[PDB]
């Protein structure tokens, strides 16, 4: 349901099979290089569950350059592709052994997807460094052209993040906002009390 | 203001858009060119070589493999897995493997760890289309390459921003030779795969379309035979007579 929706939780904890199917996924682990998740914890994440044909978009950094290609295959998917962001100021100036202008994301597919529109962006961002940590907004509308219309949902999502058509996990929410009936009740049915424990 | 949507509405890509692409750093670069060694070089066919020949065992490995995708005789990455780079690379050193764009980003680190490297930087080179405004897997349009560099044992950003270069043009972007020789990583540096346009001095270049060879390993080691074993190659001669 179209408009913005969210859920403040713990990723490892929630039972995620009752958010249905979604086209696009889009990580932004907290990778063990302050909230970190340990490796075994992000291999053990359930995002098989989350699609059965689509695409996974999965921030790395430092190791997790790697580590992010082992969970990305450990769920699944494909790396077909990987995006950067080059970080620019104002003024579209650029910002261990050599100093770093640039942010990668991974783009992994599973399945077959159909009536995606492959081939309209291309994989350099070019945009404004913002808060710290923060991704782009230039994400959201590629992967909009991408998959115009789509169920999307975001891991590890900051209030910021939150987008029409997305729905957005994270223990910095506020609260739960859940629209889409049928998630509105799988949710009730899971957790009768609102509760998210063990 | 959003250059995505932009490249989406004029095919401009967003990197068109980048200004500007200390000032001691050019005295190390004088330090270097005066530590290079003469400029080496041999025509080997590398699938029929064996790579043990090569010696002595190299600080830095330049590894630029011809892949299919870089034209619109082509080395999978079956073939360069094979390469036994190990067996060159000296106990501590340093690997740049261009990769481009598709698979070579996963097979080219499998390479990395199968050779005992691991990786510590991921330098991309992006092309600007700013004169001229395909994969099926590719989700997005392609429109950089990534050199990884590998350490084994114990100034620049990681960015290359050059104009795409013509259609059926294979050259990587010589500034690439810029932040490896700035690293100050030793001096014994193999090109595997280089070409006659590419030879340099500092450089000892090694492919089958070279058109000469001067490479004598006697007298390649005998460039770092002591006094100058352990060199930087950003430090002074070493006074003689
Ligand atoms: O701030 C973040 N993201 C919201 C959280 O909310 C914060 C707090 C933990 N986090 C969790 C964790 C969790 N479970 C495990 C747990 C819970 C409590 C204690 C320990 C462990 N469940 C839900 N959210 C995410 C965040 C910060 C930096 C990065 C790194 N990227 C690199 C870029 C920069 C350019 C774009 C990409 C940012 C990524 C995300």
């Amino acid at each position: 349901l179209f408009p913005p929706q969210w859920i403040c939780c713990d990723i490892r904890y929630l039972d995620v099979s009752i958010l249905g199917k979604f086209a696009v996924v889009m990580a932004d682990p907290p990778w063990d290089i302050y909230g970190t998740l340990t490796d075994d914890e992000m291999r053990r994440l359930n995002i098989p569950v989350l699609q059965d044909d689509g695409f996974l978009f999965l921030w790395v950094t430092g190791r997790a350059m790697e580590l992010g290609r082992e969970c990305l295959n450990l769920w699944g998917y494909e790396r077909v592709d990987e995006i950067i962001w080059v970080k620019t100021n104002q003024l579209q100036r650029i910002i261990h052994w050599l100093n770093h202008g640039k942010e990668h994301c991974l783009v992994g597919v599973k399945g077959n997807p159909q009536g995606f529109n492959q081939g309209l962006d291309c994989d350099v961002i070019v945009a404004e460094v913002r808060s710290t940590s923060h991704k782009p907004d230039e994400i959201y509308g590629m992967i909009e052209r991408l998959s115009p219309g789509t169920r999307k949902i975001e891991l590890f999502g900051r209030p910021h993040n939150v987008q029409p058509n997305w729905i957005t996990l994270g223990n910095q929410l506020d609260g739960i906002h859940l629209l889409d009936p049928d998630v509105v009740a799988r949710f009730k049915q899971r957790y009768p009390d609102g509760i998210i424990s063990k | 203001n959003d250059y995505c949507q932009h490249f989406v509405d004029t095919g401009h890509r967003p990197q068109n858009f980048i200004r500007d692409v200390r000032e001691l750093i050019r005295l190390k670069d004088e330090l270097i060119a005066k530590s290079n060694t003469p400029p080496m070089y041999l025509q080997a066919d590398i699938e029929a070589f064996d790579i043990r020949e090569l010696t002595p065992k190299f600080d830095v490995i330049l590894l630029e493999p011809p892949l299919e995708e870089y034209y619109r005789k082509c080395w999978t990455w079956d073939d360069i897995m094979k390469l036994e780079i190990d067996e060159i690379a000296a106990p501590r050193s340093f690997i740049f493997l261009w990769c481009g764009s598709g698979e070579g980003l996963d097979l080219g680190r499998v390479c990395l760890r199968k050779w005992g490297y691991r990786r510590c930087e991921d330098i991309c080179w992006i092309k600007t289309n700013k004169n001229n405004p395909l994969d099926p897997k590719a989700v997005f349009q392609r429109t950089k390459e990534h050199c990884l560099m590998g350490i084994k044992g114990t100034v620049d950003i990681d960015l290359i921003i050059t104009e795409e270069p013509e259609i059926g043009n294979i050259e990587k972007p010589v500034e690439i030779f810029h932040i490896i020789e700035h690293f100050c990583l030793g001096r014994r540096r193999l090109h595997l795969f280089g070409r006659d346009s590419t030879i340099r001095p500092g450089w000892l270049t090694v492919g089958p379309t070279l058109t000469n060879s001067n490479y004598n390993a006697e007298t390649y080691a005998s460039y770092f035979s002591a006094p100058n074993s352990y060199l930087t190659g950003c430090t002074e001669e070493i006074e003689r007579l």
